[PDB]
Parts: structure tokens; C-alpha cells; sequence
């Protein structure tokens, strides 16, 4: 639910200082985009479902 | 990347 997501939050919030030694930031941000997109899809579907 | 559509998150809404 959030136990593996708050870790990603803190991991991005710690890796804002180096910002170039870690190339894996982009895939993590793509998964943030996926989570935001799925959340918006679910909110529209909950608006239609009611 | 939004903000309130990113803290409100379950596995019950990924599908």
C-alpha cells in the first residue's frame, strides 16, 4: 500500500543531492507517472461508477 | 507527476 512506496519517496528525496551519479531516477519517475495515471483513471472510474 | 494523485494510493486502485 505504502510500505514500498514511501521508501521510493525517501529514495528520490535523498537522491536529489547527487542527481547525476544515479541513472535509475528516470525509471522510478516513470513509475510515478504510472501511479499518477492509474490514480486518475481510478478517480474517473469512481466518478462514473457512482 | 501530480501530488494528491500520488499519496492517495492503494493496491485496490492500481487495476
Amino acid at each position: 500500500s505504502a510500505q514500498l512506496e514511501q521508501l521510493l519517496y525517501r529514495y528520490r528525496a535523498i537522491q536529489n543531492h547527487p542527481k547525476e551519479n544515479k541513472l535509475e531516477i528516470k525509471a522510478i519517475e516513470d513509475t510515478f507517472r504510472n501511479i499518477s495515471r492509474d490514480q486518475d483513471i481510478y478517480e474517473t472510474k469512481l466518478d462514473t461508477l457512482r | 507527476i501530480k501530488l494528491q494523485n500520488l499519496y492517495n494510493w492503494t493496491p485496490s486502485n492500481y487495476i
